[PDB]
RNA sequence: GGUACGGCGGCCAUAGCGGGGGGGCCACACCCGGUCUCAUUUCGAACCCGGAAGUUAAGCCCCCCAGCGAUCCCGGUUGUACUGCCCUCCGAGAGGGGGCGGGAAGCCGGGGACGCCGCCGGCCA
RNA sequence: CUCAGGCGGGUCAGGAAUCCGCCGUAGAGUGCAAGGGCAAAAGCCGGCCUGACUGGACCCGUAACAGAGGCGGGUCCAGC
């Protein structure tokens, strides 16, 4: 600021953390907001609802959970991870009560097939009634994890440093890069039991 | 010519291995004026020299003087980044003498220097092609964490502490390549 | 000579804003909501074109009767006639 | 040139925005500190209205080259420093006016004027104690100019009011 | 219940700009590589995808300041400038004045201020 | 995606052709006067379109208070 008439941006604006643009369209419908957020190691998806004071999250639910209770060794800032936390959080509002809400992806970009839209639907999977097209859902290899295993068996083929680099952490963790659909799938049979 | 913060610029650089400074990018760019058979010479000529399709720049604004008008394509750009930024620019400064004069280094430790001829790693004149070469070619330096201010999600400033230097421009640049004159 | 009155006519002060208040206003009052015989100031927001009532009634108060659609339906007393308005909840004000 | 007592008085609004005002004059008045503006000087003689006024341009010439002038003659360009400190911002017009009277009266610009405050500060002589008196008598000569009562007062480098201890000393 | 952890927000500068010191269980980042999803009017620079070799240099988190900007309080200018009502008050005029009711802006001096608050989750216990 | 202007550095290239970096509260632009409003836009650059449509209701302004033919505008229901 450097004057009386130099208008300073809002807190979250200055942040960069919020759009209010699509903040203001997303309230004016009076619905729940399911907000999904992505990090470099982790995905967030929260059910919110509007307030004057401040919003409140009625159900909320970190992937990092998904390595306790469940168990899961795979990375956490992928597409399998994400329909698993998106069916976490579709089970939770179910159970809380919550049938209908709507998507919020905050700054990130609409690109078709992303783990945002692996969210959304992990939670139309689960039971949540959010409105949506299916033109946007990522490929069924691509959630359940075809091209992770792909190219660790490419890798493979290749220069083995190569591919130790690729997935050195894979290796300490326990798990194959190879079966990690099959990782996946017996992760998603003990969610649905556990929450079915 | 001369740096007095030598060797506290190469402990700092040492001791702290993210405030080493590395090559953002490297910009070529060809003002042939001029919107035509010569235009596409040099768009050839640069696909050959680089590997990638350039791009035709068009006039900001009409010129008479030059002949110019508004959206009509006057120059070709090329921008580079990675080992092979690394490879071309190492043959880009081997084209002319290893020698960059004190008066070049920007604010920032940013170079811009041309090559007029086609003086330089392996080339040849060509029937096509031939009479465009001539060349201005910058380099843009950065410290890692400068993707902070380039983001979108969560921008912010970079401090002064942060920024790079002319000083420290001529030091890497030593560091890499080449020698400074003193013009 | 005679100037017809239209709707911006002498609004260069009154639909003015704050140099400092410039852009989107805070979303609280774009979300407000008011319930049959609540008594309201009506304070234009001028950035948002829609909804909006005459500028000869702004700084007035008064009663919401009802809800059409998004606006709000608001019952003034000009003069002696009564005059019924459709405002956008971003221009209204909750009285106390 | 009308008489003064027609833009002698304040009543009307102030009429000084060039982007609107066509055909607005040029200044007659292009010279405003005279002297030795750099050199100091002990003491400082202030010509002050009595009541709000507007001054023409052409009396602020005109006491201006009086001043000067007595100046000049009697204590010499580096020995004092002569500013004044209004400036003509008013536009004077007058209705245009075979013909026809009190039809369309707005009047054409015709001249400038300063307009002044009441006690407020027209001109200033800068000077030491041994000119004093020339100081003075300049500041005479230039209210005796000027459409309006005028008092001159005496302050030191600090600002205080002094008259009355230099003039009895 | 602790945490120099994060997500969504309310007021929208007393919260901003600019400086100094410290920190990484977790977490956030910088960072490594572009087969697959996605993109360049060229460039994996952005966006996206797949990760954890290295770093706390900075984004971020914690503590501090008063150079700029802003703004709250106290004292002076000052009940000054201005002003509502009445008047058989003065003034050649311009205008001013008496009684009752209100009352600045700017400037100087001394403090304040480098934000406050809501919902939830992660880690530890 | 961010403008105007400015600074520093660049082959012809100069005050002005094209390009790299930094400062940059809008000092640009928004078809046309002026005022008001607009910065992850209402500006610039692209994709896809015709809601510049059909059948109707209520209300404000010209025309305050306080009467109005015609006209302009706002809030909506239904169809496509």
């Amino acid at each position: 600021a450097h004057g009386p008439r130099y208008r300073v941006p809002f807190r979250r604006r200055r942040e960069g953390k919020t759009n209010y643009r699509k903040r203001l369209k997303l309230l004016k419908s009076g619905k729940p907001r399911l907000v999904v957020r992505k990090s470099l190691n982790h995905h967030i998806a929260q059910i919110i609802v509007y307030d004057p004071k401040g919003d409140r999250t009625l159900v909320s639910a970190h992937t990092r959970e998904l390595i306790r209770d469940f168990g899961w060794k795979g990375h956490c800032g992928n597409t399998p991870s994400a329909y698993l936390l998106g069916l976490l959080i579709g089970y939770k509002a179910k159970q809380a009560g919550i049938e209908e809400a709507i998507l919020d992806i905050g700054l990130h970009p609409p690109v078709r097939g992303s783990s945002v839209f692996a969210v959304l639907k992990g939670a139309v999977d689960a039971g949540l009634n959010v409105p949506h097209s299916p033109e946007i859902f990522p490929d069924e290899y691509r959630i359940r994890g075809e091209h992770i295993a792909e190219y660790a068996k490419m890798l493979k083929e290749q220069d083995e440093e190569k591919f130790r680099r690729q997935f050195g952490g894979y290796l300490v963790k326990g798990l194959d890069p190879e079966k990690l659909p099959e990782h996946f799938e017996e992760v998603k049979a003990r969610i649905i039991e556990k929450f079915e | 010519v001369e740096i007095p913060n030598k060797e506290q610029i190469l402990a700092d650089w040492e001791a702290h291995p993210m405030r080493r400074p590395r090559i953002e990018k490297v910009t070529i760019n060809i003002g042939v004026g001029e919107s035509g058979e010569r235009l596409t010479k040099a768009e050839i000529m640069l696909q050959q020299l680089t590997g990638q399709k350039p791009i035709r720049r068009k006039a900001k604004k009409t010129n008479r003087d030059f002949g110019i008008r508004r959206g009509e394509p006057i120059a070709v750009k090329v921008t580079l980044r990675g080992p092979k930024a690394y490879e071309l620019l190492k043959r880009l400064l081997a084209a002319v003498d290893n020698r960059l004069k004190a008066s070049s280094f920007d604010e920032h430790g940013n170079v811009c220097f041309g090559i007029e001829e086609h003086i330089n790693i392996p080339g040849v004149e060509y029937d096509p092609e031939i009479g465009i070469f001539g060349m201005d070619v910058c380099v843009t330096l950065e410290r890692p964490g400068f993707r902070v201010a380039r983001r979108k999600r969560k921008r912010a400033k970079i401090p002064t502490r942060h920024k790079l230097t002319k000083e420290e421009g001529m030091v890497y640049m030593m560091e890499e390549f080449g020698v400074e004159i003193v013009e | 000579v005679q100037k017809a009155h239209s709707f911006r006519r002498k609004t260069r002060k009154k639909l003015s804003k704050h140099p400092r208040r410039r852009g989107l206003p805070p979303l609280t009052r774009f979300l407000q909501e008011f319930e049959v015989g609540q008594r309201v100031h009506i304070v234009i927001e001028p950035s948002y074109h829609k909804g909006m009532p005459d500028p000869r009634f702004h700084g007035r108060t008064g009663t919401v009767v009802g809800k059409r659609g998004e606006a709000y339906i608001v019952e003034i007393k000009d003069g002696s006639k009564v005059k019924t308005l459709f405002i956008h909840p971003v221009h209204l004000r909750p009285q106390k | 040139l009308r008489p003064a007592k027609i833009d002698r008085y304040v009543d009307k609004p102030a009429y000084t925005r060039r982007e609107y005002i066509r055909g607005a004059p040029g200044p007659k008045i292009t010279i405003f500190d005279m002297g030795n503006p750099a050199g100091d000087f002990e003491f400082e003689v202030s010509l002050h209205t009595a009541e709000p006024v507007q001054i023409r341009q052409n009396a602020l010439e005109a006491a201006r080259q009086q001043v000067n002038r007595y100046l000049q003659k009697n204590v010499g360009r580096s020995n004092y420093h002569f500013k004044i400190r209004v400036y003509p911002f008013q536009v004077l017009r007058e209705n245009p006016m075979y013909g026809n009277g009190m039809r369309r009266p707005f009047g054409k610009p015709i001249g400038l004027a300063a307009r002044l405050k009441k006690d407020q500060k027209i001109l200033s002589i800068r000077v030491n104690r041994q000119h004093l008196k020339f100081a003075i008598e300049g500041a005479r000569r230039a209210a005796m100019k000027f459409p309006c009562k005028c008092y001159y007062r005496i302050y030191d480098k600090e600002g205080n009011d002094v008259t009355t201890k230099i003039l009895s000393q």
